[PDB]
């Protein structure tokens, strides 16, 4: 407290002097203790007990004196009860730096997000909203003349209320002219709307309508002619026509929101006037008029809080004149009318309100809207797990003292202890409120108080408590008799949609509403149960707003086209000759299709056609980006297609991802593994780079390979030393823009599982705030170019908050076709030479078409011939595809994925062409002829198909796949009567040769007879060793799985040690294994070198590849969200080829480092199934028991 | 089957009002059955033919086995005098559980009044209430005094602590602790197990409900000017009864069991007071046309009673009841509170204009209430009965 | 049900597929639990905690909570539940045979017992969309007209669908007109749900809107039916007496 702000010492000089004296004594004592830290030595210090008791007494006195000072400051300015002790100390302590107070005005006030200061921060000229709307004080508050924070802040609040009252008086005086008129000039009306604040505009229009209707009814009481009400309705309709004409035009966002609020108001006013005319009310005291919320403005009243009266039925409140900023007005449906009536009746009866119903029915929104209609400050307390229990008493005292409203989002979500305590507090406050209703009470002196925070807190009559509940349950037994319940169970979505569509300029608002509400019901009940699906009222409102935006952009496009031509321009004419249904369907599709799984798109379009018959959705044409995408896909060997062509779904997915990047700043790709997410966003980044000319940089940050502290940074509590985490370091580097980071498109991709632990700090970044709050206290603003991107497999352990804050693009596995992967493999084989490493790798980028480099190497020619021969088998219905479907039919030791098998097959084919190369090198005189090379490659393709699709399968299923291949192929398979095809090797020549021929007959010495390093070569041993050599030539994370005792560990170790340039490191994994084990292994066996490209982690021994034999891949335990952190680390290091140092926050690229794993079947106890994003890269082989012949040979 | 077809009076029996008292002979046996055998055979026959009468037949079975006066004590009013004096030990709390909305503290208040034993009544729920409770418990245990602890269902953990305190405590011979509750699952099992339990339920019926309503509302409140005020309360009282009794016949009466209770009645009385005071403005008499019928109907249909109602058909039923009762026609001499009652003769609203006249009319109501009073069909009772009958059998399965 | 290219476009097929998918899983669960109970009662299986509590509930008649994955009447015993389950699964087998051998269009001509279905409101939604798709009508311009036909095998129009098992509580439907009845409940022989184009004709004073509740507990509302009042009967009498329609009794 006394070393955080210098002004705290000035506020409390006696206490500062006292603490300085104590601190001196305490530091001397602690030095004495540090000299002799033994507990017996400390206990033997002379008079230590008495000194510590005296220090405890004095320190308690200062802490109390400080608490009393804080309580006095809170009592002087009751709104300070809404900020904590640290925030309050910051507010009063930072008196000179007024600009530090602007971050707390949102907690204290309703719509006041900041205050506008003078040149020298000595005069408060007014207040400002979060949107930007400003209120200029009539008489500015001078801080210099009132230096105390409480004094000038109270003057700011009082001048807020006075200025709002005076501006409302002026606005009402102006709008009475429009009310008493038959033709409102659009320009004058728009000028009036621009002049006054949104809440004052809506309130003035409400006041004018109420006065006009009351005068009309008073006249008809004697006259008996319905002419005055007809005039009122005609005026409302004329003003509504003017508002519609204005809202079709192009308006500033603030004026647009004001127009929408005014339209929502006037629709309700026209409805009420029509009801009054239809029911033939002639008296102003009839309940058909009394039940409507009426506004009686009395400008002559000296007290601003008693100038405007809002009366509904019996109840009669006063406008609190609280600046609400630009709030979201609600469509005044009959359900909301009933809510207003019930809550006002409860408030007049001094009872609280309890709207109950299913979530999303507008309960807390209706409570907040009623509070804002009365000019009150409503605080909504979310009763989820993130509930401030310790602050509840302070906030309750604040509500009682300032006369603010308090709404609980879902009071039944609280746990039993919090529920009971908050119920007791609500009960005492509501009993205090009931004590205001006794007529015998003396109103001259009314100090009604309640027992809050163990003190008598005065309760203002204007405050109220609302308890929104969700049945399935009921109010606590103590609050049942103090609260009036209301069933808000079915919002009138049709009228909400109709009024919002009318406010967006749609002429056929009613038809479109009656179409779009049942359609959203259909989608919510006919689309696959998905967590990211949201067809509620909020989503419907967002869709309607987007449809209005689409309508206005079409209008602007037509207007610009006509301006370019010689044709005249008329906004209303353009709006009339314009399809509203097509715009609504376009908005619905553009909002929902990216989130849809492959099965739900046909369903969505079927339900759509059912509701909108004959209306077709045509996707926007994007020829420039399409051609850039095609060029990038050609460059990256990817497959491109338009519409129904191969790659069409992938291209439409990348276009959807682009539109989501345009709309949102945070977004997710939640397709399954191997569905084209990474290629989609990389190709989009490169296409945008080539199209817009803005450089694109991506920061793939696996959030689970590192801890939360290593991701967001941490500060030492002992020394207050701050460390930047990986994400914070990246964001800070972008913000600083030392090398023009703001001039480059920065995408922060995460590429890891999403859980409600590492995204909590990201919630404010993904929200509209676009701000990262650090435990240090820094507030890092998200730059406009930065795009936070999540590439995930699923959303099983993701919060609805994170899903809602982010755009959604679902990459169903149908997006990526097997033909697309086959084409990619063939193009890469025909283009990229296998033998060439660093050379001819950058030459691919340096050459746009690589003219004159067709014969780059003999390797390239050999693999081009191989691709030519393998082309027939990699067709749409070729051998590989049918074999893959059959393998999908079979059962495997691991969860089968298409890309695991396909990658294993491609690596085996690469090894086949490498074998052709080594044969050519060993026989310069006789190059391997075309016929022999065709035979060998066909046979090796069959071999690779069997060993890649049935590698996980048992011997029976390997035989089944071999028989299926034999049935469905024409290549010459071995003619063995009773020997499996997988028992044969393809030699260099096209002929097969049994594996048993390659098995030698070794002899073991007398000792070491059963040594743990002797491996007797058998058919399985040599076969698996060949597979290891194949898949380790390409440095894949080969995994052998099988029952215990089969020989996985010994075969792996023997084969790895057989390789000369190979350092084998055994890393036994267990449930306690974490990535720090791999980091320790890298520290022990490797070194980091700062190459010009970047940090490279390479083995200390040059010219040798380090293999990390991880003996039990399955064992590492999953989190409570089902994720093995070390497995994710290995996946990152094998996919992205590197990781991130937790000390430097820099990318470290691996060099000459491999991974090999062994497992027991995942069905065994203690073994967890590996993630599909990890299994995609690993080739898994089922090492079954050797069998009678192999056992016979070995033993 | 053969005996059913051959019997001629089977049709008149199956349609009889009380078939259990005249069950005919439809079982074949080698030797004549004992009275309990005939009772069980008639119980089976009633269950097969007229399940609604099963409960009544069940009673007869008990009457044939445990005597005709086995249950006869229960219909008699509870006599707490002897039970508290002898049966209940000083360290055994008397738990007095009422249905939600009902009160049972008045019983022991009158018990202590007639016993001339000092009793201290304490309302539980607040910390000051807890301190008053435990200090009064200590004073009474050391002085042989009676303690009332009202609405102790509000503090379950404090109830557990009280049970633990009573277990070790050794009271005086005249100490008596009464704890009143509204039957909640929150009540500790150990407290219920270690205390005498008394369950209180209100006497069902429109007459009893209206008598309770008139007792709860003060006479002076109903007596305030204008003189029409009393009549309004009568209608309101009637309305309250008509809905609460209808709650017994759910789901046919109300689609679900709403918590229409004292809170709604107080809110409706307050609404009537406010609106009638606004309309009358001090006049001693106002015309029946001047009463804000629309205001009362709307506030009771959407705010007072309609707040709990979430079904649209239940809201429609509530609106129909309110539009039928609260009109100017209710101030006529021939207004019919309930039509087609029992299929013949209909309830007429009392002609009087004073509170005592309305209470007298309530007290002279015939003790022959049928669901036709509530607007329900007269067979609704039968449905209720058969449900209860099935329910009994289900409970009898759970005791197996 | 065997999902094909043409069958997936049928809303009725999709509904029936979801229904049978739920029913088969519930069938397997209940049958396995009963087999375990039989094994324990035969003496060859040890009473585990789940087995012990299941046996206790079956002996006491309490409906197991692991069972009843669909909407069921509250407080209902195990015997009623297994009887209703047998009837529902028999209906599901009939609809499965109709879908496999009778063709997709037969699903339009088959009479469906709303009580047997787990989600009959989804069936009513499907029927509406079917009519809309066949007649190229927009979905929201369709309103439901109910025609009670006492004739056996009454002809079904293109937009008229047959529904059986409907019970009328406290009323009798003669010539598609309701009369107040002192009977406990009457059974509607065959209800033709006909999805007609909505018309702005004012609803008559002799027309009553009756809720079609899922079961006798009146806890789930499926839809509403507009019926015609017969003779001089006030609709307020229908409202007060609690007249309604039940999918199952
Ligand atoms: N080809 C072989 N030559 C020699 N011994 C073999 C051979 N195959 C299996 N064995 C024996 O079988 C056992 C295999 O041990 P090991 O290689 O540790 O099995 P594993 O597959 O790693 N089983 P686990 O780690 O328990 O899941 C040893 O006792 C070996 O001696
Ligand atoms: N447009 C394309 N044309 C051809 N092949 C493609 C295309 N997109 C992707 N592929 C192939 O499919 C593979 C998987 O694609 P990608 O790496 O984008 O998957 P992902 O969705 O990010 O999966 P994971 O969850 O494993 O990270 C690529 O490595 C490539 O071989
Ligand atoms: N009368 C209305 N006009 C406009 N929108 C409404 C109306 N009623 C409800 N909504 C919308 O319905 C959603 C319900 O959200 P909210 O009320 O916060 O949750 P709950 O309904 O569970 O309390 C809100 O997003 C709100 O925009
Ligand atoms: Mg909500
Ligand atoms: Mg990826
Ligand atoms: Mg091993």
């Amino acid at each position: 407290i006394f070393t955080g702000s210098a002004d705290i010492k000035h506020l409390l000089p006696v206490e500062t002097q006292r603490f300085q004296s104590i601190s001196t004594e305490f530091l001397a004592l602690m030095k004495k203790v540090s000299k002799s830290p033994l507990v017996m030595d400390v206990l033997n210090i002379q008079g230590v007990q008495r000194s510590l008791e005296r220090l405890a007494d004095l320190l308690g006195k200062i802490q109390k004196a400080l608490g009393e000072y804080l309580e006095r400051e809170r009592s002087s300015f009751p709104r300070f009860y809404f900020v904590g002790d640290e925030d309050l100390l910051e507010i009063i302590g930072n008196s000179k730096n007024v600009a530090k107070l602007q971050k707390h005005f949102k907690k204290m006030f309703a719509g006041v997000s900041s205050i506008i200061l003078n040149e020298d921060n000595s005069v408060v000229l007014g207040i400002s909203s979060r949107e930007g709307e400003e209120v200029m004080f009539k008489t500015p508050v001078s801080i210099t003349e009132h230096p105390k924070i409480n004094e000038w802040l109270t003057l700011v609040e009082k001048e807020m209320r006075v200025t709002l009252a005076k501006l409302l008086a002026e606005s009402v005086t102006e709008v009475e002219i429009f009310g008493k008129a038959t033709s409102i000039d659009p320009n004058t009306y728009i000028t009036w709307i621009d002049k006054y604040q949104a809440q004052l505009v809506v309130l003035s229009a409400q006041i004018a309508w109420s006065e006009n209707v009351e005068t009309a009814l008073s006249s008809m009481g004697g006259g008996g002619d319905a002419a005055p009400l007809h005039s009122v309705l005609s005026n409302v309709e004329v003003t509504l026509n003017v508002l519609a004409d204005s809202v079709l035009m192009e308006q500033p966002p603030l004026r647009r929101r004001k127009l929408e609020h005014l339209i929502t108001e006037l629709v309700h006013q026209r409805d009420v006037t029509r009801s009054l005319i239809k029911s033939k009310i002639d008296n102003a005291k009839s309940f058909e008029w009394l039940s409507q919320m009426r506004f009686y403005f009395d400008p002559k009243q000296t007290d601003v809080l008693q100038q405007l009266s809002i009366q509904m039925a019996n109840a009669k409140f006063n406008y609190g004149f609280e600046y609400l900023g630009v709030q979201d007005k609600l469509v005044q449906t009959p359900l909301t009318d009933r809510c207003y009536l019930t809550m006002t009746q409860a408030l007049e009866a001094r009872l609280g309100g309890s709207p109950f119903g299913p979530a999303g029915t507008g309960k807390t929104e209706s409570v907040k809207a009623l509070g804002h209609q009365l000019g009150r400050f409503v605080l909504v307390f979310n009763c989820d797990e993130t509930f401030d229990f310790q602050a509840m008493g302070r906030i309750f005292v604040g509500l009682c003292q300032v006369g603010a409203w308090g709404c609980f989002d879902e009071f039944n979500r609280l746990e039993e202890r919090m529920l009971s305590a908050v119920s007791q507090q609500v009960q005492c406050i509501q009993e205090a409120l009931r004590e205001h209703s006794n007529p015998n009470y003396d109103k001259t002196s009314a100090p009604i108080t309640c027992e809050l925070l163990n003190k008598q807190v005065k309760v203002s009559p204007d405050m109220a408590i609302f308890i929104t509940m969700n049945p399935g349950s009921n109010l606590p037994d103590n609050l049942k008799k103090l609260f009036r319940s209301l069933a808000m169970t079915k919002p009138d979505r049709q009228l909400i949609a109709q009024v919002m569509l009318y406010s967006q300029g749609f002429r056929t608002a009613e038809v479109l509403a009656n179409k779009i509400v049942p359609f959203f019901k259909l989608c919510d009940e006919q689309l696959s149960s998905q967590s990211h699906y949201d067809f509620g009222l909020r989503a419907l409102k967002s869709v309607l707003v987007s449809a209005g935006n689409v309508k206005r952009e079409r209008i602007q496009k037509i207007k610009r086209e006509k301006e370019e031509r010689g044709e005249a321009v008329d906004e209303g004419e353009i709006a009339e000759n314009l399809p509203e249904q097509e715009i609504l369907i376009q908005s619905v599709c553009e909002t929902m299709v990216p989130k849809l799984v492959a099965e739900d798109i046909p369903l969505l379009f079927s339900l759509l056609s059912d509701v909108f018959p004959g209306v077709q959705y045509h996707r926007g044409e994007m020829t420039a980006l399409r051609e850039e995408l095609k060029k990038v896909c050609q460059e990256m060997y990817l497959t491109y297609g338009d519409g129904e062509e191969v790659g069409g779904m992938w291209v439409e997915k990348v276009l959807q991802l682009y539109q989501i990047t345009q709309i949102n700043h945070g977004l997710m790709m939640v397709g399954p593994s191997g569905s084209g997410k990474s290629m989609a966003w990389r190709v989009l980044l490169k296409a945008l780079e080539r199209l817009e000319g803005v450089e694109g940089v991506a920061h793939i940050i696996d959030p689970k390979a590192i801890s939360k502290d290593h991701l967001y940074g941490t500060l030492d509590p002992n020394t207050r030393e701050w460390t930047d985490g990986l994400f914070t370091h990246v964001l800070r580097k972008i913000i600083d823009s030392v090398r023009g980071e703001l001039q480059k498109r920065q995408w922060i991709v995460f590429d890891g599982d999403v859980d409600p632990e590492w995204v909590e700090n990201l919630n404010s970044v993904l929200d509209d705030n676009k701000l990262l709050t650090l435990p240090n206290g820094e507030r890092l603003s998200l730059p406009p170019n930065v795009r936070i991107m999540f590439e995930v497999q699923d959303l099983k352990y993701a919060t609805l908050a994170t899903v809602s804050r982010c755009g959604m693009v679902w990459f169903s596995e149908d997006v990526l076709s097997t033909d697309m992967i086959f084409n990619n493999f063939l193009a890469r084989l025909r283009s990229i030479p296998l033998d060439e490493g660093e050379d001819e790798a950058q030459r691919r980028r340096k050459g746009k078409e690589d003219e004159g480099e067709e014969a780059a190497s003999p390797m390239l020619q050999i693999q081009r011939d191989a691709a030519t021969i393998m082309q027939p088998y990699f067709t749409s219905n070729g051998l590989v595809t049918k074999a893959l479907e059959h393998a999908f039919q079979l059962e495997h030791i691991m969860d089968l994925t298409r890309l695991r098998c396909l990658g294993s097959l491609f690596s085996m084919l690469h090894q086949a062409c490498r074998n052709v190369a080594q044969y050519n090198a060993n026989h310069p005189d006789f190059p391997m002829q075309i016929e022999q090379l065709e035979r060998y490659i066909q046979r090796y393709l069959v071999y690779a198909i069997l060993w890649s699709l049935s590698g996980d399968s048992r011997l029976k299923m390997r035989a089944e796949l071999g028989e299926y291949i034999r049935r469905i192929t024409t290549v010459p398979l071995p003619t063995a009567p009773n020997i499996p095809i997988i028992d044969y090797e393809v030699s260099i020549s096209g002929e097969w040769s049994p594996w048993q021929a390659k098995v030698p007959q070794i002899e073991v010495e007398t000792h070491k007879v059963a040594a743990p390093d002797v491996v007797v070569p058998t058919l399985d041993t040599v076969r698996h060793e060949a597979l290891l050599y194949t898949w380790l030539a390409e440095h894949k994370p080969l995994v052998l799985c099988g029952p215990p005792g089969s020989g996985k560990t010994m075969t792996l170790f023997s084969a790895l040690r057989a390789l000369p340039d190979m350092e084998v490191v055994g890393l036994n994994f267990s449930s306690a294994t974490t990535p720090e084990l791999l980091l320790k292994t890298f520290d022990h066996y490797c070194e980091y070198r700062r190459t010009p490209n970047g940090v490279v982690l390479a083995p200390v021994q040059l010219g040798k590849w380090l293999v990390l034999f991880c003996d039990e891949i399955n064992l590492p335990d999953m989190d409570k969200y089902g994720t093995q952190r070390v497995i994710s680390f290995i996946r990152q290091m094998v996919e992205h080829g590197g990781f991130y140092r937790t000390s430097d926050q820099t990318w470290v690229k691996l060099e000459r480092i491999q991974f090999v794993g062994a497992c027991n079947p995942p069905t065994d106890p203690g073994r967890k199934p590996l993630s599909h994003r990890f299994l995609r890269h690993v080739p898994v082989v089922y090492v079954d028991y050797p069998g009678p012949a192999s056992l016979t040979q070995i033993y | 089957i053969a005996k059913v077809q051959a019997d001629e009076q089977f049709g008149i029996w199956l349609d009889s009002s009380s078939p259990e008292q005249t069950v005919p002979y439809l079982w074949s046996e080698e030797t004549p059955a004992t009275p309990i055998g005939q009772a069980i055979h008639r119980l089976l026959l009633i269950q097969a033919f007229r399940p609604d009468r099963l409960l009544a037949m069940a009673h007869m079975f008990v009457s044939t086995n445990l005597g005709e006066s086995f249950m006869s004590i229960m219909e008699q009013p509870l006599d707490l005098t002897h039970i508290v004096g002898t049966e209940v030990k000083p360290n055994t709390p008397v738990l007095m559980c009422s249905v939600p909305g009902y009160d049972a503290s008045g019983h022991v208040e009158d018990l202590a009044a007639e016993q001339n034993t000092q009793i201290t009544s304490i309302a539980i729920g607040s910390a000051e209430g807890f301190n008053q409770a435990d200090k009064a418990i200590n004073t009474a245990v050391k002085s042989g005094r009676w303690v009332m602890l009202k609405n102790v269902h509000l503090a379950p953990g404090w109830l557990m602590q009280l049970e633990k305190k009573l277990h070790s405590l050794q009271p005086h011979a005249c100490f008596r602790l009464f704890l009143t509750m509204e039957i909640n699952p929150k009540v500790p099992v150990n407290l219920l197990r270690a205390g005498r339990i008394f369950v209180f339920e209100p006497p069902p019926g429109v007459k009893a409900n209206m008598l309770r309503t008139f007792s709860s509302i003060p006479v002076s409140r109903i007596c305030k000017s204008p003189n029409e005020r009393a009549r309004l309360y009568f209608l309101l009282a009637w309305f309250h009864a008509i809905i609460q009794e209808r709650l017994r016949y759910a789901p046919l009466g109300w689609s679900k069991k709403y918590e229409f209770g004292e809170s709604d009645l107080r809110s409706a009385c307050d609404t009537v007071d406010t609106w009638l005071d606004d309309t009358a403005k001090g006049r001693q008499n106002i015309s029946p046309d001047k009463i804000p019928w629309s205001a009362l109907k709307t506030l009771m249909a959407q705010s007072i009673y309609g707040g709990r109602v979430d079904n649209e058909f239940d809201q429609r039923l509530l609106n129909t009841f309110l539009e039928r009762l609260f009109t100017t026609r209710s101030f006529d001499s021939e207004f019919k509170l309930a039509c087609k009652v029992d299929g013949h003769k209909d309830i007429q609203m009392p002609d009087g204009i004073r509170r005592e006249e309305f209470v007298q009319w309530v007290e002279l109501l015939p003790d022959t209430q049928t669901p036709s009073w509530l607007g329900l069909p007269n067979n609704a009772e039968r449905v209720l009965l058969t449900t209860q009958g099935v329910d009994m059998i289900s409970k009898m399965l759970k005791m197996q | 049900l065997k999902r094909t290219v043409e069958n997936i476009k049928d809303p009725l097929f999709r509904f029936f597929e979801r229904e049978v998918k739920m029913g088969a899983k519930l069938l397997q669960d209940v049958r396995q639990d009963l087999a375990d109970v039989v094994q324990v009662c035969e003496g060859k299986k040890k009473q585990t905690n789940y087995l012990r509590t299941l046996i206790n509930e079956l002996v006491k008649g309490i409906l197991p909570r692991s069972w009843s994955h669909y909407t069921v009447p509250a407080g209902m015993t195990v015997i009623q539940w297994v009887s209703d389950f047998s009837e529902r699964i028999k209906q599901l087998q009939n609809i499965s045979l109709a879908a496999a051998s009778g063709g997709a269009k037969e699903l339009k001509n088959i009479h469906v017992c709303l009580g047997g279905l787990f989600v009959p409101e989804a069936y009513i939604t499907a029927t509406r969309q079917y009519v809309a798709q066949a007649n190229s009508w927009s979905l929201e311009e369709l309103c439901l007209e109910v025609n009670v036909t006492t004739s056996q095998g009454a002809t079904l129009d293109a937009c008229s669908f047959g529904v059986t098992g409907l019970k009328l509580q406290g009323a009798t439907c003669n010539n598609n007109k309701l009369s107040l009845s002192n009977a406990i409940s009457t059974a509607l022989p065959l209800t033709q749900l006909r999805w007609v184009k909505q018309t702005n004709t004012e609803k008559k004073a002799s027309v009553v809107t009756l809720p079609v509740y899922l079961n006798f507990t009146r806890a789930d509302l499926i839809f509403t039916v507009d019926f015609e009042i017969a003779t001089k009967e006030d609709p307020r009498s229908f409202y007060e007496r609690g007249v309604a329609v039940l999918c199952t009794e």
